[PDB]
């Protein structure tokens, strides 16, 4: 009955990636005022599935000068991982115990935006090319920073293994200690997500939707859906990863109840976020990490490397 | 190869016979070009273009107003392949 | 049983037949995707997961991209599927006439006379016990490095460092 | 030894014989020597997981590095040929074989 | 004025069009954003433009 | 249970579903962008209607023509007309493309919006108050309601 | 002892071999609206873009 | 009294017949490059054929005047400039068929 | 009314034309012809408005109407005669739908219309059938047109008759459709070569024939039959076909009853079925080369050759390697009359 | 097993999107409307050469970082090594080179980015 296990874990997140679009413009909205979608809800909650038919009932066009093969089997990549980078996420008990389940979400991660390089080669177009092109770029310029300072946080849980981060945090919370590193962290999930102030791959009015744009109704949903699941994704890591709380076994249903707190309270800040910042230019964009990020999560690493020795403090796990 | 002068006369009547206006009756190599064939005056541009296209050097318009006779600008052929033999 | 891991080695060499061909070095990007997917599997099979996912990060997770990038610089007007030349994919069909060939002799499950032997069976077979206390193999196999092995810390720095010298050193000349 | 790794080695040997094929543009030829990287590396750590010879389970990643690290060098000088042509290998400058 | 009812001529000078007429000089060799934000700067309105 | 009965309900279901969150994309060309603009503005708010402007036709449907249409600019129009999803709709806006309008006769101008593309609904005005053109694509969504291939496909 | 075929052939430059040099032509060229968004619905700022 | 270009004809039928090399040689690159499906003779009589309107011009200055008006199309579509509906302009070919017999447009208008 | 003013969009003519049907590809073309002459128009719908609505740019401000109507009615028909001076009927279907059985269709529409075209004092009547529909065991559509054809013959004897020797434009449903059999694989040729022939006619052509038709006095009750200049052999066709489309050209031949045998697997489809048995007669059967019959050039019209007209309405069969290419590239087929 | 399953059942999810995304809408494709989007204007050309020194200069470092933190990930199992003093040095030394390597880029001008 494992499958009905993996079948209760891709349902219910797609449902969250619906609405989480639908709490996006809602909020979104009250920060400009304005109130959000509304009229077809009663709340308007009814809408995303709206929406959704809305796309799959609408045509989709081949594009004639498109190659067809990579160009369908792009979106299928996207969905795909986006899902599958779930799996190994305690909650409180993952689905899968993952001796190095951390380094795997790197891996996940890290194909994820091979898909856009094909999103945008296939899809032939000048915009296509050009914004995908710049997107690789900001992308892998932040993964780098990114899987390094991943590496000095987890220097002191142990270990590479999730469920392990739980009992490193059974008091203190891993943020209090080493915070600076959080924040790159957080940063580098807000532009590795490609969100709002470093939102070149969509581009916007800076290049018409940037590479997505030649796709139109489903394929358009796939790569839209799946940019969500990264979102609320990096989201729920972060917030295992910097945010600890106490957990009983006998009760672990409490635990999640605590959890979903402690990572939407996250997921809500990209979009208040997203209503609060101008982008940054695709210079500035991979400046500032090169120039101003990298040195300080080299010296925050070679100082994590460090106090486990000075202070005797060398985490257990073998 | 040397590239013998019967080549570029070969060559010049062979483009000169496969475009239209020139009629292989109205055909002649000393004969001037215009004072005889009754083709359109463009068609002095056209053909030559055509002839240059094969032989591959732009003509100056001078020579254009060279003609006279197909045969001078066949000699001006050999002026620049400098073969004249 | 499964063989699992052993048909996983076949598509990993059909990987190789379609990634040695050469047909637009975009496609053969894919052709090391796939190939690179199924290897890290391969590998995950005898438990060495970490390098497996080594390769499937920092490999497929660093290199195929930058190959996403030289074929920005290279492209050139209509890029070749693999059906789009005869000796293209008559290559790949080269390749797979062959393997499958190999796959026949597994079928003969008599030991490869090619090169040198094989010795068939399944893949199994030649494990042996793995039995350890609360670490693997690996983990402190590859821990070692640092204490154990500084020699090749050291080499391993001054090369890529002086790599990074090479490359300005070519670039800039430009 | 076991087929597994028979057909690794053949993979290998294609993964050789498609660089020295070796057609067109160059760029195909480092994809498909990053290929031969690929199989060696596997080839060695599949072994190094059988014997149970700790000690070079540091190998096969050090391998890797190096390894890598010449093709990272080898687009560089792709780019300069690419630089004054629009890459083909069909241009070669030098003489005599 | 022609002294008629109906004016003779009537060129409008637009202030955007020298702006616009300016950009290019003022924009080489920047980066494709900043000529977007740049486009900006000049406040342009293209129905002031075309007149 | 009649098989008519269920082709009235996914009739209801899918042409309900297009008209619940149309998403336009604009040419606000001349001057009834900003009107356009003001529809968005938080004080009318087009998106608590789900609409929203995306650009880019491929990711939208329905299109705002406002503002006057002038002759070199045409072509373009009828490109990103025809780069639209089926199933695209157009609405003409003001007195600007509903027929040139101030600027009927000029050689520059292409009179009517509908002399190039198929237009739907028109929003009389100059330009049409935000408002009156909020009155405007709620009637497109009157129309939409109105719309049923199902039905027809299975009668004919 | 070169071979006619080979005689064709011109000697080698006796440095840099500069003349290939005039062959690259790279260039792009690109258009931004009308539709753009940044491009107000009425510009067609066409422009030979580089990398 | 201020030339523009060319002292007298002649000098300036030299440029015209280059500008009718231009023309001709871009032409297949025309119908290649804008998918245009005119026969590709086609193009290339119908410029032959506008090089005919005006084949009757004699004034001095008017004529380089000519060549100026003459430039700036090619410099169009070479420039990718004007487009497949604006250069498929110059067939007409929509149009209603207009006889200039007397009596065939007798009986079809009120005419001039 | 008597015609004014230079033809031109805004040009009034007599004609209120009355076209059925015209959501298909005839006579989208035809309205057309109209437009440009500004002549009135009372096209009327039957399916939904929506896939009309590319109709409406085609007219002038208050020229097109269209007019809910049913066939099967016979005031319904009666209705969008009722001003009309002329009738025009252009409906035609390949496939047989369920609730308008294959008959009628060709049988009872044309008759109301033509006994309605007389009750109004109709001016003139105008019908399609094709060349082919002189009666054959094969296919119930050349005979239920031949009926429907003598009905009206017999109903509106006036009236002239259509008689299109096959259409081929950018909108067709049947070079388009042979281009489409690529997908499956290979092309389904009973016996290859001259197991069939065919020619055809550019649809343009066939247009401005049938308004020149009403243009011409002449063309009373005569039955006009269209052809295009050229003559071809189904199997280099087909050639051409995959000549322009540049996609692989695979000849399958097959044993004749095979082929129906996928024709009835293929009218399973409750949408609208990509073949059907009624098609696979249309394939197998070739067109008689009488010309003595009223015809296109009877009308003054010189028909455009199929051979400069193939490639803009098959580019977008084309793959990206090959979407750009002049025609000429492909060569003139040869032709075998 | 385990997460082969879970591969196959999400691949298998999203084909079964795509599938349920084209054999759906049942509707009219044709030239020009699947001609390439181009902001209106027809493209001047098929995508050729954006190229870019300014492109590698930099993403070639991105790879030879990469190289690099593949050997920062053995490091938190090395910690726990008998013998640290022979380790530390190595666990900064490697970061100093990396340090290193970009302070050499850092003012070459070979970091220009863009
Ligand atoms: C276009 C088509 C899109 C399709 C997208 C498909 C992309 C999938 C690629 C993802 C491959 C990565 C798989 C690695 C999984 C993994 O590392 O598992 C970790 C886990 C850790 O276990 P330990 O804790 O170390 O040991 C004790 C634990 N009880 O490893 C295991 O134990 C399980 C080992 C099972 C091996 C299964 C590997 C599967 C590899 C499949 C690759 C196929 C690639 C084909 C892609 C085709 C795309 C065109
Ligand atoms: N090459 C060719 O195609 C040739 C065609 N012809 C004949 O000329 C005619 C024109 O061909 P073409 O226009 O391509 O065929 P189409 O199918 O394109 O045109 C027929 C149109 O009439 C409508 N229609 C007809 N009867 C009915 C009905 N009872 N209920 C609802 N809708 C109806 C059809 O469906 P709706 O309007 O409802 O969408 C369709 O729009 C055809 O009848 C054909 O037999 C002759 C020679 C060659
Ligand atoms: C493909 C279709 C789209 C393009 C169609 C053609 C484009 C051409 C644009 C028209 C530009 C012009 O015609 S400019 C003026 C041309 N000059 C004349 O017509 C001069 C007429 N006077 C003459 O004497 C002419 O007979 C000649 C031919 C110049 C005489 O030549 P001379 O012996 O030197
Ligand atoms: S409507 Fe008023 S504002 Fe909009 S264009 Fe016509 S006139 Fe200018």
């Amino acid at each position: 009955m494992f499958m009905i296990n993996i079948l209760s874990l891709i349902i219910p997140i797609l449902l969250a990636v619906a609405f989480l679009t639908l709490v996006e413009r809602k909020v979104l909205g009250y920060m400009q005022l304005r109130k959000g979608p509304n009229v077809v809800g009663p709340y308007g909650l009814l809408q995303p599935i709206a929406d959704a038919l809305k796309l799959f009932t609408k045509e989709p066009l081949r594009p004639a000068t498109s190659s067809i093969s990579m160009f369908i089997i792009a979106p299928i990549l996207a969905l795909s991982l986006a899902l599958t980078m779930w799996v190994p996420l305690p909650m409180p008990y993952p689905l899968i115990n993952m001796n190095l389940g951390v380094l795997f979400m790197l891996a996940m991660s890290s194909l994820a935006v091979y898909s856009i390089l094909w999103s945008g080669w296939a899809s032939n177009s000048k915009y296509a090319l050009i914004g995908a092109l710049r997107a690789v770029a900001q992308t892998i310029s932040y993964e780098v920073t990114l899987a390094i300072i991943l590496l000095s946080v987890l220097l002191m849980n142990g270990s590479y293994t999730l469920s392990t981060l739980i009992t490193t945090q059974e008091h203190i919370w891993m943020i209090f200690t080493s915070w600076p590193l959080a924040m790159m962290w957080f940063i580098s999930t807000l532009a590795e997500t490609n969100r709002a102030p470093f939102d070149l791959t969509e581009g916007e009015s800076e290049l018409v939707s940037g590479f997505n744009v030649e796709y139109a109704a489903g394929p358009f949903a796939m790569f839209f859906m799946a940019e969500y699941a990264n979102i609320i994704m990096m989201n729920a890591f972060t917030a295992i990863l910097f945010l600890g709380a106490s957990h009983d076994p006998h009760t672990p249903e409490l635990y999640t109840i605590n959890f979903v707190l402690k990572t939407l309270a996250l997921t809500i800040t990209f979009l208040w976020i997203r209503a609060s910042y101008p982008r940054f230019r695709y210079d500035q964009l991979m400046h500032l990490l090169w120039k101003s990020f990298l040195p300080l999560t080299l010296a925050l690493c070679m100082w994590h490397i460090s106090l486990p020795i000075m202070t005797a403090s060398i985490p257990p796990q073998s | 190869p040397p590239l013998t002068l019967e080549a570029i006369k070969d060559r010049v009547l062979y483009v000169l016979k496969l475009y239209d206006k020139i009629d292989p009756e109205k055909l002649s190599v000393n004969s001037h070009f215009m004072k005889d064939l009754g083709l359109d005056s463009l068609d002095q541009v056209e053909i030559i273009m055509a002839m240059e296209d094969e032989f591959g050097f732009e003509i100056p318009d001078i020579d254009a107003e060279k003609l006279m006779c197909p045969q001078e600008i066949v000699d001006y052929i050999a002026d620049k392949k400098d073969v004249y033999e | 049983t499964m063989y699992i891991a052993f048909i996983l080695s076949t598509i990993f060499v059909i990987g190789f037949v379609g990634f040695s061909s050469k047909p637009s070095p975009i496609y053969g990007g894919l052709g090391l995707i796939v190939s690179g997917g199924v290897g890290c599997g391969i590998v995950l099979n005898f438990g060495g997961s970490f390098l497996g996912l080594m390769v499937f990060l920092i490999y497929l997770g660093g290199m195929l991209v930058v190959f996403g990038y030289t074929t920005a610089m290279a492209t050139e007007m209509y890029p070749e599927v693999w059906v789009s030349n005869k000796t293209v994919f008559g290559a790949f069909v080269s390749g797979l006439m062959m393997e499958f060939c190999m796959v026949y002799y597994a079928l003969k499950e008599e030991e490869v006379e090619i090169i040198f032997k094989f010795n068939g069976l399944g893949d199994w077979v030649i494990y042996d016990t793995g039995d350890s206390g609360f670490f693997s193999e690996e983990a402190m196999g590859i821990a070692a490095l640092y204490s154990y092995g500084t020699w090749l810390v050291i080499v391993t720095g001054w090369s890529l460092l002086i790599g990074v010298v090479v490359i300005m050193e070519i670039t800039r000349g430009n | 030894m076991p087929l597994v790794y028979m057909n690794i080695i053949m993979a290998f040997a294609i993964a050789l014989a498609g660089l020295l094929m070796y057609r067109s543009h160059l760029m195909s030829s480092l994809l498909c020597l990053e290929g031969m990287m690929l199989s060696l590396f596997i080839m060695s750590t599949l072994i190094i997981l059988n014997t149970h010879f700790t000690l070079a389970n540091m190998m096969p990643i050090i391998l890797l590095v190096f390894a890598a690290c010449e093709a990272a060098l080898g687009l560089s000088l792709l780019v300069m040929v690419s630089n004054t042509y629009g890459t083909d290998y069909v241009q070669n400058l030098n003489l005599l074989q | 004025s022609d002294g008629s009812s109906r004016p003779y001529r009537c060129k409008i000078k637009a202030p955007g069009f020298a702006h616009l007429a300016g950009l290019d000089k003022m924009s080489k060799g920047h980066m494709l954003a900043d000529v977007v934000a740049i486009i900006g700067t000049q406040d342009i309105v293209f129905g002031e433009v075309d007149r | 249970s009649r098989g008519e009965y269920v082709v009235a309900k996914l009739d209801d279901l899918v042409n309900w579903a297009r008209r619940s969150s149309l998403w336009p994309m604009t040419f606000g060309l001349a001057c009834c962008a900003v009107e356009m603009m003001h529809m968005a503005a938080p004080r009318y708010d087009m998106d608590r209607f789900g609409v929203v402007f995306r650009a880019s036709p491929r990711q939208s449907d329905v299109m705002i023509v406002a503002g006057t249409l002038t002759n070199k600019m045409a072509p373009a129009l009828r490109k990103v007309y025809d780069q639209m999803p089926e199933p695209r709709y157009v609405v003409s806006m003001g007195s600007c493309a509903n027929g040139g309008g101030y600027y009927h006769y000029s050689y520059s101008v292409v009179r009517g919006c509908d002399r190039i593309v198929p237009v739907d609904i028109y929003v009389p005005g100059c330009p049409p108050t935000a408002e009156a053109l909020l009155y405007g694509i709620l009637q497109l969504q009157r129309k939409i309601k109105r719309e049923k291939r199902l039905r027809i496909w299975y009668r004919r | 002892y070169p071979t006619k075929e080979t005689a064709h052939w011109k000697p080698p430059p006796w440095n840099d071999v500069d003349p290939p040099k005039d062959t690259l032509v790279s260039n792009l060229t690109l258009n931004f609206g009308p539709q753009h968004p940044a491009a107000h619905g009425v510009l067609r700022l066409v422009m030979e873009l580089s990398g | 009294v201020k030339p523009i270009f060319s002292r007298d004809m002649n000098e300036a039928k030299r440029r015209v017949r280059e500008l009718y090399r231009a023309w001709y040689r871009e032409v297949p690159n025309t119908v290649h490059l804008f998918q245009l499906d005119i026969s590709v003779k086609q193009g290339r009589d119908k410029v032959r054929e506008m090089f005919m309107k005006n084949a009757h011009v004699t004034d001095p200055r008017v004529v380089d005047l000519l060549v100026i008006k003459g430039k700036m199309e090619l410099e169009e579509t070479i420039n990718v400039w004007k487009q497949r509906t604006h250069i498929m302009r110059f067939f007409h070919e929509t149009e209603a068929p207009r006889p200039t017999d007397f009596l065939s447009k007798f009986y079809v208008g009120h005419d001039p | 009314l008597i015609p004014h003013g230079k033809g031109g969009r805004s040009s009034v003519s007599g004609i209120v034309a009355t076209v059925f049907g015209a959501t298909g590809f005839l006579g989208r073309y035809v309205v057309n012809h109209l437009g440009r002459m500004g002549s009135q128009v009372i096209v009327p719908y039957r399916c939904e408005p929506y896939d009309t609505m590319h109709l409406r740019p085609m007219g002038d401000l208050g020229q097109i109407i269209f007019m809910e109507w049913n066939g099967k009615d016979k005031d319904s028909i009666r209705k969008v005669v009722e001003h009309s001076n002329v009738v025009i009927n252009l409906v035609g279907r390949e496939w047989e739908t369920k609730n308008f059985d294959f008959e009628d269709v060709f049988v009872k529409i044309p008759h109301a219309i033509a006994q309605v075209s007389k009750e109004a004092g109709v001016e003139k009547l105008i019908h399609i059938s094709h060349l082919n529909a002189d009666i054959k065991s094969p296919s119930r559509y050349l005979r239920s047109k031949a009926v429907g054809e003598k009905e009206v013959r017999a109903a509106f004897p006036e009236a002239t008759i259509i008689k299109p020797s096959d259409i081929f434009g950018r909108e067709d449903r049947f070079l388009n459709y042979f281009a489409s059999m690529r997908w499956f694989g290979g092309v389904p040729l009973i016996s290859l070569g001259k197991e069939t022939v065919k020619q055809p006619v550019y649809i343009v052509d066939v247009s401005k024939g049938i308004i020149n038709a009403i243009k011409d006095p002449d063309a009373k009750g005569k039955t006009f039959a269209f052809v295009g200049p050229n003559r071809y052999l189904l199997f280099d066709l087909v050639q051409y076909i995959f000549a322009v489309a540049y996609r692989p050209f695979l000849p399958y031949p097959l044993p004749h009853f095979a082929y129906r045998w996928v024709g009835r697997l293929f009218e399973v489809s409750p949408f609208e079925p990509w073949t059907t048995r009624d098609k696979v007669e249309r394939v197998h059967m070739s067109d008689m080369t009488l010309p003595h019959l009223p015809g296109l050039e009877d009308l003054g019209i010189q028909a455009t050759p199929l051979e400069l007209k193939a490639i803009e309405v098959l580019r977008r069969h084309r793959t990206y390697r090959w979407l750009t290419s002049e025609m000429e590239d492909v060569k003139p087929a040869k032709t075998v009359n | 097993m385990n997460i082969m399953l879970t591969l196959l059942t999400n691949v298998t999810l999203a084909s079964l999107l795509v599938l349920i995304a084209f054999w759906l809408p049942q509707l009219n494709a044709y030239s020009e409307k699947t001609s390439p989007y181009e902001c209106g204007f027809d493209p001047m050309g098929s995508a050729r050469l954006p190229f870019s020194m300014k492109f590698f200069l930099v993403a070639i470092t991105f790879l030879l970082f990469d190289l690099e933190i593949a050997l920062l990930l053995p490091l938190p199992w090395a910690s726990q090594t008998n013998n640290l003093k022979t380790m530390l040095t190595m666990a900064l030394f490697l970061l100093i080179l990396l340090a290193a390597s970009l302070a050499y880029e850092w003012t070459q001008k070979g970091l220009e980015w863009a």
